[PDB]
RNA sequence: GGUUGCUCGACUGUGAGUGGACCUACCCACUGUGGAAACACCACAGGAACUUCCAACCUUCGGGUGGCGAGGUAGGGCAGAAGAGUGACC
């Protein structure tokens, strides 16, 4: 018997100055009692809109909400780079409170080519018996990208994991690191470790690589 | 301007076990406004938990939580506390003490949050990290940084230089292990005249195991 | 015996549209606002509207003033009054 917030779109990218709308739909009238948040990925919440049209102290003009009946708004006239974020409604109508389920927004740039590395793994870990092999893709636009690892011309599948940063809140850009991770029998069997990077600001599949030994 | 509201007694607890979270308050009395929990899941979306109102000490609670949960308020100490009993699995998250607005100034919003708790129920023993070095190749700048492999529960700190270093770095998420156990990696890029003369300690603190670790990163040795 | 007053008075009424606004105290509610206040507590304002009434007050007798929570309890108020007395008159 619960006021269901039920908001829209689940993500959002878009230009900078775009207008963009994210609209939360309550299941029954909740007057106005709709506040808006904003959070950074590893903040907390930060307050934007109370009673479903008051701009919060603080808050930049450019935000704002609104109510048509069951229907709540929140709108960025321009956007900033900084308004890189996950914005939730909340219903405090009545107990249980409610949320929505989130807008992931996000900063659009000029497309940017990774810096690309790559990391043999350490001696120390070795003599652990472990062997892990990271590749790094450095401040990049658009966050889509193509990563493969071939060991001696052989393409790998399934023994590595990769984990992309936030969007900067300035450069609006990325960087990703895949792993590749292998016993440290596996990995003395082969010479060459290659890690084929083909990103849209690439013209052409770029490939950082060693060779196990050399100094 | 002190508002301020300061989340403990979280961390790693067994399925079925107790924890008691506590939130402090600074530069204003909880006696005069409404104080709520919410909780996060990693990855996940916000979700209200409890409150306590003024001047009644009325409770209400999230659904999900009833009769495991325990929302009470210390006036004396300006606490308040979340006792929970019976804790599962999904009740893993980040667990955030919130005030609720002057209604004359911001109506029934949640106007000041603490940085947040994280409750980690699950039974798997805590492991701490084997951070391993990154170096520099050969390649006007190149990068280097630290390993930080297979650890458990989140989370760990990575600092450079003690803090000194702090432009130029990337910090990555930590993904899951099929060991079930947490590893990620640390990078920062630097000029490649720096190599030779400056320093590159990175620092790594995983609080739930008392762990610390400084891990000179120096380039290739040959 | 009437007839009527006069006085006392058990008891009963305070009747809702073709027709109910008497007062006070407590309790009990109901709505809105405000109190650092979503509930609880406190304060304060209200109980649709059109009517109806004057148990109340003032009157130059023309009128005017003021007044509604159909709650409960308790006093009262105003009406009746069974009865008594108590006269006058026939």
């Amino acid at each position: 018997s619960d006021i269901q917030m039920t908001q829209s779109p689940s993500s959002l990218s878009a230009s900078v100055g775009d207008r963009v709308t994210i609209t939360c739909r309550a299941s029954q009238s909740v007057s106005s009692a709709v506040a808006w948040y904003q959070q950074k990925p590893g903040k907390a919440p930060k307050l934007l809109i109370y009673s479903a049209s008051s701009l919060y102290s603080g808050v930049p003009s450019r935000f704002s909400g609104s109510r048509s009946g069951t229907d709540f708004t929140l709108t960025i006239s321009s956007l900033q780079p900084e308004d890189f974020a996950t914005y939730y409604c909340q219903q405090s109508y009545s107990f249980p409170s409610t949320f929505g389920q989130g807008t992931k927004v996000e900063i659009k740039r000029t497309v940017a080519a990774p810096s690309v590395f790559i990391f043999p793994p350490s001696d120390e870990q070795l003599k652990s018996g472990t062997a892990s092999v990271v590749c790094l893709l450095n401040n990049f636009y658009p966050r889509e990208a193509k990563v493969q690892w071939k060991v001696d011309n052989a393409l790998q599948s399934g023994n590595s994991q990769e984990s992309v940063t936030e969007q900067d809140s300035k450069d609006s850009t990325y960087s990703l690191s895949s792993t590749l991770t292998l016993s440290k029998a596996d990995y003395e069997k082969h010479k060459v470790y290659a890690c084929e990077v083909t990103h849209q600001g690439l013209s052409s599949p770029v490939t950082k690589s060693f060779n196990r030994g050399e100094c | 301007s002190e508002v301020q509201l300061v989340e403990s007694g979280g961390g790693l607890v067994q399925p079925g076990g107790s924890l008691r979270l506590s939130c402090a308050a600074s530069g204003f009395y909880i006696s005069y406004s409404s104080i709520h929990w919410v909780r996060q899941a990693p990855g996940k979306g916000l979700e209200w938990v409890a409150s306590i109102s003024p001047y009644s000490g009325s409770t209400y609670y999230a659904d999900s939580v009833k009769g495991r949960f325990t929302i009470s308020a210390d006036t004396s100490k300006n606490t308040a506390y979340l006792q929970m009993n019976s804790l599962r699995a999904e009740d893993t998250a980040v667990y955030y003490c919130a005030r609720q607005g002057y209604r004359r100034r911001s109506g029934r919003g949640f106007d000041y949050w603490g940085q947040g708790t994280l409750v980690t129920v699950s039974s798997a023993s805590t492991k701490g990290p084997s951070v391993f070095p990154l170096a520099p190749s050969s390649k006007g700048t190149a990068a280097l940084g630290c390993l930080v492999k297979d650890y458990f529960p989140e989370p760990v700190t990575v600092s450079w230089n003690s803090g000194a270093l702090t432009s130029g770095v990337h910090t990555f998420p930590a993904v899951l292990q099929s060991s079930g156990l947490y590893s990620l990696s640390s990078v920062v890029t630097v000029p490649s005249s720096s190599l030779g003369t400056q320093t590159y300690i990175c620092n790594v603190n995983h609080k739930p195991s008392n762990t610390k670790v400084d891990k000179k990163v120096e380039p290739k040795s040959c």
